[PDB]
């Protein structure tokens, strides 16, 4: 019928109850505007639908009605690489066109292609200290904890700017058996960051390989919240009609937050703490349920999202709920990013769940991870003898804790400092990693097999 | 159009809604107050007011203005004060006879006691026209108009009846457009909403190489027109100075200051001092005054035009970008707006959200930075044009750890400090390398130093040797004097040379507020061969005190040439600067031999 | 190495002028698909519109889309607005329209046609 | 520097070169076989949809 | 979208239909051929707009930005020259060598454009003053050496005129020494004998003289000077000679 | 005439739609005591309202109503000094009426007049480490920030009290050539400290020049919310009427605080953090748009609040947001008040933003820049020589420990020590600060000019 009001970003017109969930609909405005959106509540003479464009500005009377009577659903097909669109899928963004073969509904998944085992191949990014601390899988996710002062957008466009050279080495590995895809969705970004990322990607030499998905803060929440499911729904459709391990990133989490924790006051649901509502459990862990092998044995799904702290604190519920739902994270932290070694990811309060399946002996080597595990405790070993160093002097420092600051700075200052465009292998840092790793003495490293210490030191 | 229904709190509610939209804004009863109806439910609407409701009684008219809540782009702009609502403090001095806005009193959106001259463009009868083309010019100033008639964007059509050049009203008509039939009437003034962004050609990266007349803050970090930086504040602690020194120092076509939240004492020393200062563009007919834009509110006026007046000034400077000029927008504060979107979310019945905040000044704060930017014109002409936004943060939650100075400076990708120790020691701005970063310095250094630069290795060397004489001045302080190295004093005393020469900056003279790139580059450059030069006859054998009695009148004249005209190469080039290479090497030469 | 940096800048700039020609190419790949996607709704919006002059042999496909427009509003008082070559067909055929909607809806059957 | 700047037409002789005779046979495949989408087209805009 | 390629479209046929009414831009037509066949033919925005979201036109917005912008400074380089107009293949010469560099936000030509654009129309509401005067011929002369010698090719003495007419519109009303030793300066590093023959009136050179004799006259308090000074005044035509014969006798 | 009910202390009476908002009634009810009140909000047949005298014990069909159809102002006149008078501009003398001649509101702005005019024209009021330190001029604020370990309504009795009397000797120093009025709020006081303030501003001869503003706090929030508001309006119209300098006070704004606090009990408006309403900033707005330089500035009106925290905590928006509109800020210490000093203000923590702004030349000292600033960098180095002097012992002092040491004992109790019926200016306290400052030697004096040093030892 007509719209009876409005009451935040969500529209609450009166209608039929023939429409569905999620059905969409298309209401039409006295001034030439028509909006599309889909139907979140459905009720007896009633309906409240958020819809993609705009905000404000909705008639109550002099408005009319119109039933489209089909499903939410996102155009993909095996084309969609090498295209510019909006975050509705639009292209008005002088990119390629949107049409699409397939036409597939989402209500949380396409087809439900959850994978049903562990992930034995590891994708490389091109850091010893990413890569060797955390032993990432074809199908496991790995985030990137950032704080606000930290250059988020250098280190996630250095990730995916060194895919198409490390992953020609890794292939001839056995680290990877197809070509690899990009599929890059903005939210909340500047049009610098996206700029930037779109001049890195198209320098790098991907841009006829990767998706771009511009979505920006003065757009609708629905929109931005909606085009990472439409762009993980492209990433998974094309890995699993193509079967090619594709790796999608999605920053920033904080506007998908935003997003969905815009919209809390303005309806009769009761939010959570914080502010946030109750439901963003589901809606962080829908991103990660889309997210490991698919059909067929020879595709996966990669997720390396990027999140960026609003408030520089570690006890929030995004950082804590979204990284609670991953296997692992990549801290960054400000004191190695000050001293000015690249990247500044630590590697101390980071791991990595699957980093046993990840490693094999056919694309690693076997002692990767004896010499990642005690890397990892000479590394804390070394951070705490260098904090009781550094605050009880040289009167009473232990003889250990010099050896310990010693393999830290050495380790920090050799293995954490790399370039935005140098290759590295694992094998390279694993056998530099033992040499740094052989200044400690033979009583003092237990955490290793006696047969892997003889062999080599 | 509608009555009054009920009337609860700050909030009035009409009823009889039968089309009326949830985004525009009307005034209710017959005194004409300020509102917009925020949302609907049912028939009756819900509609905030920003100013005392005595007065209203059930069964008042409520008229709406027919469109949405924005700020109207009209010429004479320059050299008056308004508000964000579009309410002119020179009229109510007028009328009202006085500054605040008073009950009951309405005022127009442009002052209709000035008109300009209005001149035809290139636009013919039967020629086409479309969004962002220049389809005249309207005088704005009696020196030199900037104010460029334009068209609205989203629209086109075919110019059927062109005015001739003469002086004309800004309410009278001056040109008409053909497009399906009888479209409209045009005039002067056109309309814009603050909560929409302008359009624009298409948006790229931050790399215009623009000064903004901080001879320190330029020397340390290279200053772009379109990027996004955060400056701390502490209420009047250094920032009123750094924004009036680098609003009047500034070299731009325009400039935009924005006062949201202010106490109001600044306001009135912003628009008095303007006048009375000298603009280095070769003019003098008021160009402090007359070459920015002036839109301030104050403490004790209605929040939706201290929270649209940010809105109102960004969309100011997106006119100004569109119409093919560079323009740098300086608003202080976004606290003052994150603050009354709380009070507005609060009495409207908004729910609560993390440290007292709305969940919009998350998507508010990104939309605002992402509203300015450097980007080509929207238009036919294809202009250059650009827009930087200096914004000012400080607590309103307790403490500077709030979402808005968090959110702030993870969304900027630059940081400025301000030193309370340097504010208090004359220097403006205060700022460090250790409390300070700017990713955006690549591209400045690669398009400045594409053109004559030497910043980049001045910039690194200088940045590492303040950083270098900092952790050093801690060590000569603790430990003395008799136990470091020679060349950490000869990197202290440079530092401690470049530092008073160049943070030392209030405005003393002209020669203080606006200095040349080639200038800095080459104080930046004779002080890094100083350091250079003073390390390697340190290192090859010699004394501190040989070397620093040996320079004499060489660093007494070094500090002394900031005072004096930069027209000394051929019109912005340091000639003394130059010569002092030959005897810094000589006296490197002699003090090691 | 600053003419290994210089070779650097080069080999990154020829990857992005090597980005740009394949952009280009999906861009004239795009501008040929519109094209024939264009080129035939063109030709079924020709084709409907040719057999939609018709008079005698529209009004059983005007009265099967009468009829399926009727079950998405559910009422017995129903508007319908038409062209003024089309309202004598359905003022001719608003008995077949209204049997044949009642033999499809039993909860609200049509009473009577209105032609604005 | 010279070798990958020189000549602006370089970017549209690299992409007609690519796809220029082929584009035809997409074209020609899609116009000859339009006609058997042609009619079940339209004869589902004269059947109930 | 759409409304933007057909303003551009449309813009860039009435541009280039307005920059030259004689069809002499054959070279720049051949490229824009495609935009002005829309142009030529009478068709209304909406069929237009309807021809482009369909794929029967261009609706390229980044190469339609890129030559309206082009075309822009082209118009403006042809019109800022009044009237001196440069020959039909400096422009299509100029207009490919604008055409071969992508960057149009860091090229001289723009910048140069601008600045002469900025200092042309800083002398339309300037009072005829001695400087306004000296800036107005060197933006005569800079005028007459851009259009004779293009905008394509650097010179040095389109920077050192630009050079000297943005340091004399950065001077104020209080250095009418430096303004007057800077055009004694600039008067005799120029190479040709008469800069001012055939480009400015002989009012302005007599204007110019006596304001050079004028300001050397109440300067010195000699009967000899003044006699011998008081006889350059009746030169209508400025030469190296007059400027060197007034500075040898003060 | 027919009350549906009560909740809290907004009364909910069923009238007609035909009374304004903030218009007056008068409930008659059935016991013989008729009761005045504002109508709080106006409906379709329905309000809220709340009475000035009390809240309870009215009949629900027995009570009349009747509306008197005039809106809530008060009178302003020159006559208005000299009377006591209540929180709803009513006397309490049991004398004369008001007698006013203009009709000014008393719930909203009436003119709004606010010059643009800078900060300049100092003037005293009778404290010499306030007026010195931290002196605020006409236009500018500065609020006075205390806990509940000091009698901070008894210096603020003791702030207008000693205000008035500094006039006469400022008046040949061409600081003030007009008539000289004090603006006296009470909000939440008893009746023993509104007596004795009173008896004591009576008794020093300065009750003929101020106003006597007393509220009990057993009346409604909405007078002693609106009691300010009278006060205000007073001060601007006398301070823009008459030409001449006017200064408000208005105590306590806790009592106000918790006043907001209590209200809105029965609408859909909620409180922020910490209990307080989310509209503290345009309430604080609101009483401070009425204050300052007004058109055509020949008089002033000074705005001197006086906030008491009741816990301490610097996690309340009360102090925060009323020190975050005006420009500085004076704190009180409880441990000069234990030990005898009155008044205990300390001007370690205590600064002044346009405190350059306010002192010129012809209506200020030359030296009272430079001597604050000496004095309160010599009470400085007095704590930081008073707290090493502890742990250095006696016998290891150093002598500027010392020096400072006695200077900030004896400028504690020579400088801030003041009497509570003596008045002293700026001028006393400036060569009063001369004499704690003459012990140091001229080597160690060096934050004033040579000359002035000089001339002033």
């Amino acid at each position: 019928n007509t719209v009876s009001g409005v009451n935040g970003p969500l529209v609450i017109l009166e209608k039929v109850k023939f429409p569905r969930y999620n059905e969409i609909v298309n209401l039409t405005l006295p001034d030439g505007t028509v909006r599309q959106g889909q139907v979140l509540e459905i009720r007896g003479d009633r309906a409240i639908v958020q819809v993609f464009e705009g905000t404000s500005g909705i008639d109550v009377k002099k408005t009319t009605v119109e039933f489209t009577g089909e499903s939410l659903r996102i155009p993909v097909s095996e084309d969609m690489l090498g295209r510019i669109f909006d975050g509705s899928g639009r292209p008005i963004d002088n990119g390629p066109k949107v049409f699409a073969e397939d036409y597939l509904d989402i209500n949380g998944s396409p087809i439900n292609p959850y994978a049903r085992i562990y992930p034995e191949e590891m994708i490389s990014t091109g850091v010893s200290a990413i890569d060797t601390m955390n032993s990432i899988a074809r199908g496991q996710k790995i985030p990137i904890f950032s704080a606000s002062g930290l250059p988020h957008n250098e280190i996630a466009a250095q990730i995916c700017r060194q895919a198409g050279l490390v992953r020609p080495t890794k292939d001839v590995h056995d680290g990877h058996e197809e070509n690899f895809s990009i599929v890059f969705a903005a939210m909340g970004v500047n049009l610098e960051t996206a700029r930037f990322f779109k001049q890195d990607f198209e320098e790098n030499g991907s841009l006829e390989r990767t998706s771009l998905f511009l979505n920006l803060a003065n757009d609708p929440t629905i929109e931005r919240i909606i085009t990472p499911r439409l762009a993980l729904t492209t990433a998974e459709y094309l890995a699993y009609q193509t079967e090619r391990h594709v790796l999608t990133i999605l920053t920033d989490m904080s506007s998908y937050a935003d997003a969905l924790r815009e919209v809390s006051a303005a309806r009769e649901e009761v939010p959570g703490r914080r502010g946030y509502p109750g439901y963003m459990y589901t809606d962080l862990s829908t991103i990660y349920e889309r997210a490991g092998r698919v059909e067929g044995r020879n595709g996966s799904i990669t997720q390396i999202p990027i999140l960026t702290m609003p408030n520089d604190d570690i006890t929030h519920p995004i950082p804590d709920l979204t990284g609670y739902i991953t296997e692992g994270q990549i801290f960054v932290d400000r004191q190695l990013h000050n001293k000015g070694i690249y990247p500044p990811i630590n590697v101390l309060p980071s791991l990595s769940r699957l980093m046993k399946s990840a490693i094999g002996e056919g694309m690693t080597r076997k002692d990767h991870g004896d010499v990642s595990n005690q890397l990892y405790a000479k590394y804390a070993i070394g951070k705490d003898a260098a904090a009781m160093k550094a605050v009880v002097g040289e009167e009473a420092l232990s003889i250990e804790d010099k050896l310990s600051l010693e393999f830290l700075e050495k380790f920090e200052k050799t293995f954490i400092t790399q370039g935005a465009y140098e290759d590295r292998t694992v094998f390279e840092s694993l056998d530099q990693a033992w040499s740094l790793l052989r200044i400690y003495p033979k009583e003092m490293l237990n955490r290793i097999s006696p047969k892997i210490l003889d062999e080599f030191y | 159009y509608g009555a009054i229904y009920s009337v609860s709190g700050p909030v009035v509610i009409a009823e009889n809604m039968i089309g009326c939209a949830m985004y525009e804004l009307v005034k209710v009863g017959h005194d004409n107050l300020v509102g917009e109806v925020i949302r609907i439910d049912g028939d009756k609407a819900t509609i905030q007011v920003y100013e005392e409701t005595a007065g209203l009684t059930v069964g008042d008219p409520v008229l709406r203005t027919g469109k949405p809540l924005s700020v109207e782009l009209g010429p004479g702009l320059m050299e008056t004060i308004y508000d964000g609502i579009q309410r002119p403090l020179k009229a109510i001095k007028e009328e009202s006879q006085s500054i605040y806005i008073p009950r009951g009193i309405d005022t127009p959106a442009l002052d209709r006691t000035i008109k300009w001259q209005f001149t035809p463009g290139k636009f013919q009868v039967g020629d086409h026209i479309s969004g962002g083309d220049i389809y005249g010019s309207v005088f704005e100033n009696s020196l030199i108009s900037s104010h460029k008639i334009l068209l609205p964007p989203r629209s086109r059509g075919t110019i059927t009846w062109i005015a001739p050049a003469g002086e004309y009203t800004l309410d009278e008509k001056i040109l008409e457009v053909e497009f399906d039939g009888k479209k409209s009437d045009f005039t002067l003034y056109h309309t814009w909403p603050v909560r929409v962004p302008r359009p624009v050609t298409e948006k790229l990266s931050a790399d215009y190489p623009l000064l903004t007349g901080q001879r320190v803050l330029d020397a340390l970090f290279p200053c772009v027109q379109g990027g996004t930086t955060c400056i701390p504040g502490a209420f009047g602690c250094g920032k009123t100075v750094i924004s009036q020194s680098l609003s009047k120092y500034s070299n731009s076509d325009a400039i935009i200051y924005v006062g949201c939240g202010e106490r109001g004492n600044e306001m009135a020393e912003v628009l008095m001092e303007f006048p009375e200062l000298y603009t280095e563009m070769s003019g003098t007919k008021e160009p402090i005054m007359k070459r920015t834009t002036l839109v301030a509110n104050t403490s004790n006026m209605p929040v939706a035009a201290r929270e649209a007046s940010i809105y109102t000034g960004i969309t100011l400077a997106e006119y100004f970008r569109d119409q093919g000029k560079n323009v740098s927008m300086i608003a202080d504060s976004s606290s003052r707006w994150a603050e009354a979107l709380r009070e507005i979310s609060g009495r409207l019945g908004e729910m609560p959200a993390d440290q007292g905040f709305p969940a919009y000044l998350g998507a508010k704060l990104a939309s605002f930075y992402e509203r300015a930017g450097k980007a080509v014109a929207l238009g036919s002409p294809d202009r250059t044009g650009s827009v930087s936004i200096v914004a000012a943060v400080s607590p309103a939650g307790g403490d500077f750890s709030d979402p808005v100075t968090t959110a702030t400076l993870g969304i900027t990708q630059v940081f400025w400090g301000l030193d309370k120790k340097l504010a208090q020691r004359k220097h403006f701005p205060s700022i460090n390398t250790s409390v300070s970063y700017s990713k955006y310095t690549n591209v400045l250094n690669k398009f400045y130093d594409s053109n004559y630069p030497e910043f980049p290795v001045l910039r690194d060397r200088m940045k590492e040797i303040l950083s270098n004489a900092e952790e050093l001045e801690q060590v000569v302080q603790l430990v003395g004097k008799s136990a470091l190295s020679d060349s950490d004093k000869i990197t202290l005393d440079v530092a401690t040379l470049i530092k008073e020469d160049f943070l030392q900056q209030n405005g003393y003279s002209t020669y203080d507020a606006f200095c040349p790139i080639w200038k800095t580059f080459d104080m930046m450059r004779a002080f890094i061969s100083y350091h250079d030069e003073a390390q390697k006859a340190v290192a090859n054998g010699a004394n501190w005190s040989k070397l620093a009695d040996s320079t004499g009148d060489v660093k007494h004249a070094v500090s002394s040439s900031k005072f004096f005209e930069p027209s000394r190469g051929e019109k912005e080039v340091h000639g003394e600067f130059e010569k002092l290479l030959s005897t810094m090497q000589e006296r490197f030469a002699e003090s090691t031999d | 190495g600053n003419f290994k940096s210089k070779l650097k800048k080069a080999m990154l700039s020829q990857q992005i002028t090597k980005s740009t020609i394949a952009n280009k190419m999906r861009l004239k790949v795009l501008s040929a698909r519109e094209q024939s996607l264009d080129g035939i709704f063109e030709e079924t919006k020709e084709k409907l519109s040719g057999i939609a002059n018709n008079r005698d042999e529209y009004k059983p496909i005007l009265q099967s889309l009468i009829v399926e427009a009727l079950l998405k509003l559910l009422e017995p008082k129903a508007i319908v607005k038409a062209l003024e070559r089309d309202v004598d067909l359905i003022e001719s055929m608003k008995d077949d329209i209204m049997r044949e909607y009642g033999e499809k809806a039993q909860r609200a059957p049509l009473e009577e046609i209105v032609i604005s | 520097e010279q070798k990958n700047a020189g000549g602006v037409g370089e970017l549209e002789k690299k992409a007609e070169a690519g796809v220029q005779g082929e584009l035809a046979e997409i074209k020609k495949i899609a116009e000859k076989k339009k006609d058997d989408v042609v009619k079940i087209l339209i004869e589902t805009v004269i059947k109930p949809s | 979208y759409h409304s933007q390629v057909v303003g551009k479209i449309g813009y860039i046929a009435r541009c280039m239909q307005t920059i030259d009414p004689e069809n002499n831009l054959k070279k720049i037509r051949e490229d824009y051929q495609d935009v002005l066949i829309w142009a030529e033919k009478n068709y209304r925005f909406e069929e237009i707009l309807e021809a482009s979201k369909s794929g029967k036109c261009p609706n390229d917005l980044d190469a339609l930005s890129r030559r309206s912008l082009i075309l822009l400074e082209l118009l403006r380089l042809v019109s800022s020259i009044s009237p001196f107009k440069m020959k039909l293949d400096l422009i299509e010469s100029q207009y490919e060598k604008m055409k071969q560099h992508v960057n149009l936000w860091k090229s001289d030509y723009h910048v140069k454009l601008n600045q002469l654009n900025q200092l042309t129309d800083y002398l339309k509401n300037a009072a005829p003053t001695p400087k306004n005067n000296f800036l107005r011929a060197m933006t005569s002369v800079l005028q007459m050496q851009i259009a004779q010698y293009g905008i394509t090719e650097d010179n040095e003495g389109i920077n050192q005129l630009f050079k000297l007419g943005l340091h004399l519109l950065a001077m104020a009303n209080e250095k009418i020494d430096e303004q007057y030793h800077l055009f004694k300066g600039y008067v005799k590093d120029q190479p040709e004998e008469s800069p001012f023959e055939g480009i400015l009136p002989a009012e302005d050179q007599k204007i110019l003289v006596k304001t050079m004799i004028d300001y050397a006259m109440p300067k010195l308090s000699s009967k000899v000077l003044q006699d011998k000074l008081s006889a350059l005044s009746s030169s209508d035509v400025l030469t190296k000679t007059l400027l060197d014969s007034i500075d040898r006798i003060v």
